[PDB]
């Protein structure tokens, strides 16, 4: 109905490029103000820029006034959000606001985002290891296994435990940086019969590399 | 600059209960005769949701248990009563005056009752050490209240370098909280030592919850 | 200035008169 | 009886500014003769309109031709806060009055060798568009063109043309662009003239008047 | 105005307006509402370090239309414009090659329909119009204005200067004059009067001056 | 006196039509500079506060005159209830400045302290309507404003605007006036 879908995030080395569209749907586009507001790995939220009311009025912050631009256009309905010298500190998920309807009432309708990942570090891929337990941990009823994925970049990779099936007791934990390249690890719970005589595994996906990776748990 | 300043930045509430959550503005937010300070709902992977939006009016069909009140720098949510569909990072935000600043975040999490974590350790796999490494990771799943403290040990030696945490946000189901730890070495000074121990300390014991699985045992 | 609930100083403000303070 | 008077409340204060005049109490003092001393100026408008000062242009007052042909070699800001005023007398003083109306001197002298050969152009544009980077669209503004001789200096007024009356010597933060257009100065072409400096300084023109005088620095 | 023959069943009070090479006949004249003043200010001011110039070619009349009046539109109905508006030709012209200008302007209102209908519109030009309330319609007056009454005219002429804080000004983000048209009776039809009627204007920018020539792509 | 209505040409008959006798008047009171040359409390919400005359509420004698017109002219005087020293700086200076005492600063002489203030804008006249910052006399700023009035000196009018009073419930607003004692 009302619609921002954002599109252009990506892995950028510092100092680098990259240009967010923001494409827009189900209201007058032209005769409104529109922001982007960011938010940050420790979730927190800053306001980027607005461009004015289908015409221009630009106003920003100033970490951004230099390196950054907002621009509109009107003609088919695509917002931008064009950023030169990006600092690392630039690393956040990026998005498209509509700012203003018959006053000023909030950022009401924002739209979904774009992850920015500053690093010069570019794609690596995922190393999983299945996390079985020990000799010692197979007892009582329920029996937890995990998935250990290793060193990528950039943020996101999907586990998934039995290509939907083990959706139930399944913890997957926020990643981290251990040395500018992510760690994340999963664990599911399961009867102990159902393994090891059925086949737990690991659907591990990392979208930027074009990695899909399926480890199995095999016990001892 | 326009500072807000949330108070508490994490709250508790058992259901059904009132939560109160202040955001101070460190100079006034009011132009004209309005106030220009806003409130929004941070669901995990959602875009924040527009709540209350002129300090006291709300949002198109949100639930009226939300409301806001304040003026100048004084600024108030209050969710009363609290239900389970509200477990969230509560935001306030202000309009009046560029550069548009937006206050830190309250995360609330639900009382339940206190409910003791899960402990799992796992060694590393043989592949991980084949490629040269060793994570010895722990699994603390499943309790509440949030402020728990693990510990490594290694050959009862105590250990500090190289452990990594993460934290579940609170569970929509049961409220419980869940966490790794990884301790990662060298393949080299990992076969360096015998007994490797995860030891958990959480307010629902007196005991350190203790796991542990020694090498010549495997 | 278009009409308006807004303030001078606000990235709206090139809309008030109504509160623009009125006048630029 | 003796003279009823009213003392009105709000009628006193002291102010930093007032036009009256201390009491006194050291007087019949006579101070040696000062007459004739070189120098004297009245108004500071004078030294400003007599001394032209350098404009600047990171770290230097002058402009260089990179390469022949038709290049933009400035383009700036009309505000006395303006980054190329910064060492000018002109901004120095602007700083302590709000306001301003007036023509502002420009001056170019080229600095080459007797065998080098240039031609310029200057134009000011006003707000509307956004300064032409090139002759061709700034010809359409009130420009001047001009070559190089025995005469090594040449100047040229920038017009107060403004919507107001006056116009602030200060700059807002809500303003992106400069609210009073930019002057841009090319080169048309050259020849043996490439490396060669065309220093230029600023002094007030004949209608140029500050007024409102405000103290806002630090302390 | 006057017109001859004698009396007669039709209509007189004949006028005809000319702005540079076009001209306006009308047989139903009531006269012209002239504005807050019979000669503008002084033309060439400080702020433009005269360099400004006239443009005789401007001043000329151009067409554009307001609204269709019908029965339905009761009183208060209005339909309000700024001028210039989109400006085409000549005078268009000069507003993408001149940072700054000023002009009043030279109205004529034209409503017709026929003699039968009942009703009657208000016509009025406003400095600084910034939308007025239900209230203030009624004291409309206060403006340069002119009636349109179908038993007695059919054309409404208002001549009004320019005004303005600033003795020159920048179209493209402020224009002073907002022509208005609102029903103060709603229109009768009867047995013989006309459905509905169509408005439109017949314009010309008076004593248009321009100064500060912009630079130019094409 | 039958006229034709459309012209909008002024009419005004009189009572002498039928037999009466226009009399005197001295419009005094309804005189443009004689009104408005008053005080009037402005709502201050700092310890600072931008000088700025559309602030006087709408339905006050002056405020409601003021609006009464759209372009205006006139000087000001300012009385204060201030603490500490009372600074005063001219439209168009740097907020900065207020902090600065070489700028028009009076010290403290209570209960109010009261000022003659020239028109300080850039423009030829300044607005009550506007359709598209400067529309200002100034800023003033003291440790404390407890009270903040203006008065108009010298004011001109151009250009009539609208001006209401209340809309009555009934057939005519009636009310309590200021009558004697009962006893």
């Amino acid at each position: 109905e009302v619609m921002l879908v954002e599109s252009g995030g990506g892995l950028v080395k510092p100092g680098g490029s990259l240009k967010l569209s923001c494409t827009a749907s189900g209201f007058i586009f032209n005769r409104c103000a529109m922001s982007w507001v960011r938010q940050t790995p420790e979730k927190r939220l800053e306001w980027v820029a607005t461009i004015s009311s289908g015409g221009t009025y630009t106003y920003y912050p100033d970490s951004v006034k230099g390196r950054f631009t907002i621009s509109r256009d009107n003609a088919k309905n695509t917002l931008y959000l064009q950023m030169s010298s990006l600092r690392s500190a630039d690393t956040a998920m990026y998005y498209c606001v509509r700012r203003e309807d018959g006053g000023d009432e909030g950022f009401a309708y924002w739209g979904q985002g774009t992850v920015v990942t500053v690093s010069a570090a570019k794609t690596t891929p995922p190393s999983v290891y299945p996390l079985a337990p020990g000799s010692a941990a197979a007892a009582a009823s329920m029996v937890t296994l995990g998935c250990l994925v290793k060193g990528y970049f950039p943020e996101p990779v999907t586990v998934t435990w039995n290509s939907g099936s083990l959706s139930s007791g399944v913890h997957t934990f926020p990643a981290v940086l251990q040395s500018d390249l992510y760690t994340l690890s999963s664990s599911v719970t399961v009867p102990s019969s159902t393994w090891p005589s059925e086949t737990v595994t690991c659907n591990v996906a990392h979208p930027a590399s074009s990695t899909k990776v399926d480890k199995k748990i095999v016990p001892r | 600059d326009i500072v807000l300043t949330q108070s508490p930045a994490s709250l508790a509430v058992s259901l059904g209960q009132r939560a109160t959550i202040s955001c101070r503005a460190s100079e006034s937010v009011d132009s004209s005769g309005h106030s220009f300070m806003h409130w929004y709902q941070q669901k995990p992977g959602q875009p924040p949701k527009l709540l209350i939006y002129r300090a006291s009016n709300l949002e198109s069909g949100i639930p009226d248990r939300f409301s806001g009140s304040g003026s100048r720098t004084d600024f108030t949510l209050t969710i009363d009563p609290v239900e389970a569909d509200d477990v969230a990072t509560y935001y306030c935000q202000q309009s009046n005056e560029v550069p548009l600043t937006f206050g830190a975040g309250t995360k609330l999490d639900l009382k339940r009752a206190d409910a003791a974590p899960t402990v799992s350790i796992f060694p590393p796999s043989s592949e991980q050490l084949t490629s040269g490494g060793a994570s010895v990771v722990c699994f603390l799943n499943n309790f509440y209240p949030k402020d728990i403290n693990v510990k490594w040990k290694i050959d009862g030696s105590e250990r500090q370098n190289g452990v990594l945490n993460s934290w579940t946000d609170q569970d929509s189901k049961d409220s419980t909280y869940s966490m790794s730890s990884t301790l990662t070495l060298t393949k080299d000074e990992y076969e360096r030592h015998n007994s490797y121990t995860c030891e958990a300390t959480h307010k629902t014991s007196t005991s350190p919850i203790v796991k542990s699985f020694n090498r010549n045992e495997c | 200035t278009t009409a308006y609930t807004a303030s001078a100083r606000g990235d709206l403000a090139h809309l008030t008169t109504t509160a623009a303070r009125t006048l630029p | 009886g003796i003279f009823p008077v009213a003392c009105s409340d709000g009628y006193g204060n002291m102010v930093t500014t007032d036009p009256k005049t201390a009491d006194p109490a050291y007087g019949k003092v006579y101070n040696p003769p000062r007459t004739a001393l070189p120098g004297r100026f009245t108004n500071y408008l004078d030294v400003a309109e007599a001394c032209p000062t350098f404009l600047m242009f990171e770290n230097v007052p002058y402009v260089s031709t990179r390469t022949d042909g038709q290049r933009l070699l400035a383009k700036f800001d009309v505000s006395l806060a303006a980054k190329h005023m910064s060492n000018t007398y002109l901004a120095g003083l602007a700083q302590y009055y709000t306001q301003y109306t007036g023509t502002i001197n420009l001056h170019f002298m080229f600095t080459g060798p007797t065998d080098a050969k240039a031609r310029y152009m200057v134009a000011y544009v006003p707000p509307g568009m956004d300064a032409p980077d090139n002759p061709e669209e700034a010809a359409h503004c009130i420009h001047a063109e001009w070559d190089t001789g025995l005469n090594s200096k040449f100047t040229f007024s920038i017009p107060y043309i403004s919507a107001a009356d006056y116009t602030y010597t200060a700059s807002h933060e809500a303003e992106t662009t400069c609210v009073q257009g930019w002057v841009c100065v090319y080169q048309i072409t050259h020849g043996k003239a490439d490396a060669d400096a065309l220093v230029v300084s600023a002094s007030a023109g004949k209608d140029f008047e500050l007024r409102l005088p405000v103290d806002a620095r630090q302390q | 105005d006057k017109k001859t023959e004698e009396t007669t069943l039709l209509e007189d009070r004949i006028l005809t307006t000319r702005n540079g090479h076009t001209t306006s006949t009308t047989q139903s004249s009531v006269g012209v509402t002239f504005g807050y003043a019979t000669a503008e200010d002084s033309t060439s001011g400080p702020n433009t370090s005269a360099l400004e110039t006239r443009v005789h070619q401007a001043e000329r009349f151009f067409k554009m239309a307001l609204f269709d009046w019908v029965p339905s539109q009761n009183f208060g109905h209005m339909h309000k414009v700024v001028l210039p508006h989109e400006p085409k030709g000549v005078y268009g012209g000069l507003v993408k090659s001149y940072a700054y200008m000023r002009n009043g302007w030279d109205v004529e209102v034209t409503a017709v329909g026929n003699q039968f209908n009942g009703g009657c519109l208000l016509v009025a030009l406003v400095p600084e119009m910034g939308d007025i309330s239900d209230r203030e319609k009624y004291q409309l007056t206060l403006y340069p204005h002119q009636f349109i009454n179908p038993r007695t005219n059919m054309t409404a002429h208002i001549t009004v200067p320019y005004v303005g804080v600033n003795r020159y000004d920048q179209y493209k983000q402020h224009r002073p004059w907002t022509l208005v048209v609102m029903v103060v009776a709603p229109l009768t039809t009867n047995t013989a009067g006309a459905q509905q009627i169509k408005v439109y204007a017949n314009i010309a920018p008076t004593n248009v001056h321009v100064a500060g020539e912009l630079p130019s792509k094409e | 006196t039958t006229t034709t209505g459309e012209s909008a040409d002024p009419v005004t008959t009189t009572v002498e039509n039928y037999g009466g006798e226009t009399q005197v008047q001295r419009r005094h009171h309804t005189d443009v500079a004689f009104v408005l040359d008053r005080f009037v409390k402005v709502t201050v919400s700092d310890n600072q506060h931008t000088l700025d005359v559309m602030q006087a509420h709408k339905d006050n004698i002056v405020g409601a005159l003021l609006r009464a017109a759209t372009y205006y002219f006139s000087d000001l005087e300012i009385a204060v209830t201030h603490t500490g020293k009372l600074t005063w700086v001219p439209n168009g200076a740097p907020v900065s400045a207020l902090n600065n005492t070489t700028n028009p600063t009076a010290y403290h002489k209570g209960p109010v302290t009261r000022l003659a203030l020239p028109y300080t804008a850039p423009h030829r006249v300044l607005a009550t309507a506007y359709t598209g910052t400067s529309f200002n006399f100034g800023a003033v700023k003291a440790e404390t404003i407890t009270e903040l009035l203006v008065r108009m000196k010298r004011a001109e009018l151009y250009c009539p605007r609208p001006i209401l009073p209340i809309q009555p419930t009934g057939d005519r607003h009636k009310q309590p006036l200021v009558a004697p004692a009962k006893q």
